[PDB]
């Protein structure tokens, strides 16, 4: 229903998630004071959405999240996590969509 | 006066190798180590990550005690 009604779509199932909070803690490099930490606290506070979607799954928490973080560093920012075959990979290609 | 004073610069020269204090190390350290906390990324990726981010406790406690604000001078020092 949403795929005709919204046209817009962003790259879920952990991709979009990632990538809101690894923008955040470079841009919490430039800003200093009491707020750096609270946007770290912010993209750290994040990372639950990813986490309980592979404990919820019985995915391990601590390899996927983690190696989640690297492929998704490298300067690929499609990178979420597959819900049929544990490992990381591309949502966009997997074709999980939400609605910007 | 002379004597008191000249014989912490003695040590100082007497060692011919000296590292900054006020909490350089415990920066540097924590910010290097964040990005080397990616050539590994499995598990220890999340200890290298604490281990850095105890080292601010070093520069953190400091500011304390001078009554100034550790929030502050910690936050502004890492993004320098």
């Amino acid at each position: 229903k949403r795929a005709l009604q919204n046209k817009l779509i962003v790259a879920g199932g952990g991709a979009t998630e990632m990538e809101v909070s690894k923008c955040l803690r470079d841009y919490s490099k430039t800003i200093a004071g009491k707020q750096q930490m609270i946007i770290n606290a912010f993209a750290k506070a994040l990372e639950v959405i990813p986490r309980q979607l592979c404990e919820n799954a019985g995915f391990d928490a601590i390899e996927i999240l983690n190696k989640l973080r690297l492929a998704h560093s490298k300067g690929e920012k499609w990178y979420g996590v597959v819900f049929e075959t544990e490992n990381i990979g591309d949502n966009f290609a997997k074709f999980v969509w939400e609605p910007a | 006066s002379l004597h008191d004073s000249l014989s912490v610069v003695k040590r100082t020269l007497e060692s011919g190798n000296v590292v900054p204090g006020g909490g350089c190390v415990e920066a540097a350290l924590n910010i290097y180590l964040d990005n080397f906390a990616t050539t590994v990324g499995s598990r220890e990726q999340l200890a290298i990550a604490e281990f850095a981010a105890a080292l601010l406790i070093i520069p953190k406690t400091l500011a304390v005690n001078a009554a100034k604000d550790s929030s502050e001078l910690v936050a502004k020092l890492r993004s320098y």
